[PDB]
RNA sequence: CGACUCUUAGCGGUGGAUCACUCGGCUCGUGCGUCGAUGAAGAACGCAGCUAGCUGCGAGAAUUAAUGUGAAUUGCAGGUUGAUCAUCGACACUUCGAACGCACUUGCGGCCCCGGGUUCCUCCCGGGGCUACGCCUGUCUGAGCGUCGCU
RNA sequence: CCGCCGCAGGUGCAGAUCUUGGUGGUAGUAGCAAAUAUUCAAACGAGAACUUUGAAGGCCGAAGUGGAGAAGGGUUCCAUG
RNA sequence: AAAUACCGGCACGAGACCGAUAGUCAACAAGUACCGUAAGGGAAAGUUGAAAAGAACUUUGAAGAGAGAGUUCAAGAGGGCG
RNA sequence: CGCGACCUCAGAUCAGACGUGGCGACCCGCUGAAUUUAAGCAUAUUAGUCAGCGGAGGAAAAGAAACUAACCAGGAUUCCCUCAGUAACGGCGAGUGAACAGGGAAGAGCCCAGCGCCGAAUCCCCGCCCCGCGGCGGGGCGCGGGAAAUGUGGCGUACGGAAG
């Protein structure tokens, strides 16, 4: 809610910046292996735990 | 602290404060509202410390 | 009415994040970490469960101190000397 | 995904196989002593008898005796010079050429499992004492010393 | 055969220790044949290729006594790209062509004062293993 | 410019705190610039700065700690961080002397009775 | 449920057995590190005997086996005493001795 | 007649079997046999010019010094008196955690020394060092109609 | 990669409401039906029964389909593409 | 003390073993994603080519997509492509 | 009343140390089932086994006889081979079940209290000096402080010991 911990803001903030998609110049490295983020996770579909 | 902040804009730049407004930003870093005391113009200051 | 009607009540959180182990098994009312047992002085196992202990065991975190050991040991813990200079 | 899949029973995806493979079959064979020293007394005697020994493939029809019981300063050498020289002049050498033309590849995971290549056997050099004839010969491939 | 019980013949492993080496040891796997004048004349077989070398391509569709300088050396790739060993790309401009180092020939070397010390340790190294055997 | 170490290891001790101060400066100069997306010159300068500040701030330590640990030497109780740290357990174990050691029964048994070389005919 | 005629068994394998099995895949590094710690030692005390001590002449007890006679632990102290070592002396010149054997004989 | 359906064959799909490969496992053997209040294991949060994960690391933060080494790093930029690697003995090592001022909000104290308000002189601000339990040897300060002693 | 002579086995499938993956017929089928309702013009556009603007006709009818919170959610907020 | 034990740990060497529905649950960003209030549960997923030489340019279309050219021994190998 | 001695206790952020928690294949001490077998079942069996609790080390535990034997006697502990599926236990059913002797692997032995004699001959710690110690040690110095006769050290232990 808008009633919140010190421990879970950071927390939130932590999903929120890992929750990028992958740069466009790591595709054209010489072990070109990752295609895509398959860490991304949305709001509706998935729930972060808590 | 805001303390901390109002000392360190006087030392770093050689300003006046009027007050600092600070918070914390959903990225987990924080955003500190400066406001200089009426002897110094912000503008005059964010060009010097190279900010346009 | 125990089903789909009885799941739109479900809005009280009782277990929040441990300050030991980081799950999110800390036992709110109780005040006991349900997965460590934080406010316990020993750390909570069972040989019941080995694959609950191969998940939290000595080589699955990052090893900080433990890692300089076994590199440090391979010259017999030497301290205070330098390589000759040049 | 593996939830309400099929675990345990061989019949299974993942399971354990039919009667797992245990450490304690019996994989030793102990055999007599007599019968031991009856089977070498008869590896040796047929190695005397040139028509056994063609038959084996051995390319010997240019050694001049079967027994080719060579001098005592054969086992006193130290270079594979001398060693190939030594089998040039018995004439014993055109088995070495039938072992390098053997050299080929193997036929399936024999190759992954560090057994890449496989040859032929050559002639079996048994020598009293070593004074460099193992060093001598070692590098020719197909001879197997013996004492 | 190997005889030292320390040191590995199983194809992994040494398959792994090629492709998983760091640099200093990827500079010395990525070695180069001296061409025969250089080596009537400096008593050595071979050298770790460096970025200024001259070379000829004795291997592959760029063959020939054409003697090239050296401009990048791809330890990443196991690969090095020589002066007009070149190639033409669909929108026009050029792309340099990776050689292993073992599949080239080096004419001239590029001399400082420590591959002069290299050059006469390896030199000075191999008669002393030559007087033990003659 | 590229600050190196050697050189730093023989200057004053008012000299580095200067030098780092200076360096600390010329950082919050440049990272102003990195925000303002500006010279991609002085998007490189970050890592070469910042390598900078911790070149002279490690000689600065070390020669605090290499006279500290000098004037701690020749005194029976120092602190914590200048005492020998190998394991915890090997922290525990006995002295040189205190393996030594060798009650007074033992010291006369061994002047007494020691081991001789001997050998058997055959 | 037994066929015919024949021998009626009772294997012991009630218990755990498998998780108690002890393969002897050790015995030749076993030889090998024995024979080690051996020429060790025999290199070790350099002229001193390999075996160590000498042994003294025992009866084997039991009717079954005192027509024999075996390697005894240490020499009694009233064979040292009328042979005129002393106790302390014999242990450090190389001779075993046993401060338990009586002399009946 | 044709459509429709059936069978076979050629080519094209859909699907990913077979075959060949293997920086991964499984098993057996060998040498060693080392954590932690001098803050462990484990957690959390951060750190790159462009960086989400993996990996590495700690406000000196994809690494400093040192040594060995000898010209790279490389997806794109950018700029031999030692680039880069490995080694690692010097320095460093944020917040939880046995977890240590008291509580787990990072909330509120105390005790001494510094520096701002000022050129110690009080409240306010900032920096530093102490402030857990149990126990051992000694030390200081005591308690007792416990046992005595002397006026 | 295979023949011959020996050697060893996790050695031969149609079925187990077998395991895992893959594809059919049914089948362009059942269906896309709770709570009154949509319409004319214009704009942007390659493209309009559904967007947006206007005009009309309607519904919620202040115990609301309206304005604000608590718990829960965690950037869903806002602009531009 | 020595001789004995050792599926943990640091390091090595090997195999008549398995060869991606097998072999560890894990050959890959695997104790990962995801599920459960929690204890706990827990996957799938290897291969272009020798070398990116990964298809400039013309042309149809709003575009996905095509048609010609072009590289290669080969696209009857076209980016999840032996 | 008062003042020192002693004993029995408190309190300290007093001086200086030490313990806690982790891992847990192997090792030591406790606690300790039920599946199952007996063609049912209750004693038995599974089994002093799984789960639970504590404590360690590079190994641990054991160990120098209050032993085995009945011999022409053996001589600490541990491990292997055999003794041996044996002597023995058992609704004497299902089942369970060692040891001595013998051959080796290894081999190693010792110390207190007590009894007694040596003027407590003994030990810990502070302060100053010198060498010089990343295992805090040796020397000099002190009418410096304490421990200790409610017994420290030397001699000495069942194989005998001590004095003359």
């Amino acid at each position: 809610s808008s009633h919140k911990t010190f421990r879970i803001k950071r927390f939130l903030a932590k999903k929120q910046k890992q929750n990028r998609p992958i740069p466009q110049w790591i595709w054209m490295k010489t072990g070109n292996k990752i295609r895509y983020n398959s860490k991304r996770r949305h709001w509706r579909r998935t729930k972060l735990g808590l | 602290n805001k303390h901390q902040i109002k000392q360190a804009v006087k030392k770093l730049y050689d300003i006046d404060v009027a007050k600092v407004n600070t918070l914390i930003r959903p990225d987990g870093e924080k955003k500190a509202y400066v406001r200089l005391a009426p002897d110094y113009d912000a503008l005059d200051v964010a060009n010097k410390i190279g900010i346009i | 009415t125990k089903g789909t009607s009885s799941f739109g009540k479900r809005r009280n959180k009782t277990h929040t994040l441990c300050r030991r182990c980081g799950s999110k098994a800390y036992h709110l009312q109780k005040s006991t970490c349900g997965k460590c047992g934080y406010p316990a002085k020993r750390k909570r196992k069972y040989n019941w469960s080995a694959k609950a202990k191969r998940r939290n065991t000595t080589g699955t975190g990052r090893m900080r101190h433990l890692k300089i050991v076994y590199r440090r040991f391979r010259h017999g813990f030497r301290e205070g000397t330098t390589p000759k200079p040049k | 995904h593996r939830s309400g899949q099929g675990a345990f029973g061989n019949m299974c995806r993942g399971g354990r196989m039919f009667a797992p493979t245990k450490t304690w079959r019996r994989w030793h064979r102990r055999v007599n002593t007599t019968q031991k020293r009856y089977a070498i007394c008869s590896a040796l005697a047929a190695s005397a008898l040139p028509a056994l020994v063609m038959s084996k493939g051995h390319r010997i029809e240019e050694v001049p005796e079967l027994p080719l019981v060579v001098e005592d300063k054969v086992e006193g050498y130290k270079k594979t010079k001398e060693a190939v020289l030594l089998l040039k002049k018995l004439k014993a050498w055109n088995d070495i050429k039938k072992v390098y033309a053997s050299q080929r590849m193997r036929a399936g995971k024999g190759k992954m499992r560090n057994r890449r290549r496989i040859q032929r056997r050559g002639p079996c050099v048994i020598y009293n004492e070593d004074n460099g004839i193992v060093k001598a010969f070692r590098n020719i491939p197909g001879i197997t010393l013996l004492n | 055969m190997k005889f030292n019980p320390f040191v590995t013949s199983d194809r992994s492993k040494n398959r792994k220790r090629h492709f998983n080496a760091p640099s200093h040891i990827r500079r010395k796997i990525m070695s180069s044949p001296l061409s025969k004048e250089l080596r009537q004349k400096y008593n050595v077989r071979s050298m770790p290729i460096r970025k200024d070398d001259e070379v000829q391509v004795v291997r592959g569709h760029y063959k020939g006594q054409q003697i090239g300088k050296v401009v990048q050396v791809y330890r990443k790739k196991y690969v090095i790209y020589i002066e007009r060993v070149q190639r033409e790309k669909a929108n026009g401009t050029t792309v340099h062509v990776g050689i292993h180092p073992s599949k080239v020939v080096i004419t001239r070397l590029k001399l400082d004062k420590d591959r002069k010390k290299i050059l006469e340790r390896k030199a000075k190294s191999r008669q002393v293993g030559k007087e033990k055997g003659k | 410019a590229k600050i190196k170490a050697r050189d730093l290891r023989g200057k004053k001790k008012e000299e580095l705190l200067k030098q780092l101060d200076d360096l600390k400066v010329e950082l919050s100069q440049l990272r102003v610039a990195k925000v303002t997306g500006g010279a991609a010159s002085k998007l490189s300068k970050i890592r070469v700065v910042r390598k900078s500040i911790a070149r002279v701030l490690t000689v600065i330590n070390q020669t605090q700690k290499e006279n500290l640990r000098k004037f701690y030497k020749g005194k029976k109780y120092k602190p914590l961080d200048l005492r020998p740290k190998k394991t915890r357990a090997m922290r525990r174990r006995l002295n040189k002397h205190e393996e030594s050691l060798k009650t007074k029964k033992q010291q006369r048994k061994e002047r007494l009775y020691p081991l001789r070389k001997y050998a058997v005919k055959a | 449920a037994p066929s015919r005629n024949g021998m009626i068994l009772k294997p012991h394998f009630h218990k755990d057995w498998q998780r108690r099995v002890a393969t002897w895949f050790n015995q030749p590094a076993r030889k090998i590190r024995r024979r080690k710690a051996r020429q060790a030692r025999a290199r070790r005390i350099a002229p001193r005997p390999a075996a160590g001590p000498i042994r003294p002449i025992v009866r084997c007890p039991t009717v079954r086996y005192h027509t024999k006679v075996r390697a005894g632990r240490g020499f009694s102290l009233e064979e040292l005493r009328v042979a005129g070592i002393h106790k302390k002396v014999a242990r450090t010149i190389g001779i075993s001795v046993d401060p338990r054997r009586r002399n009946k004989s």
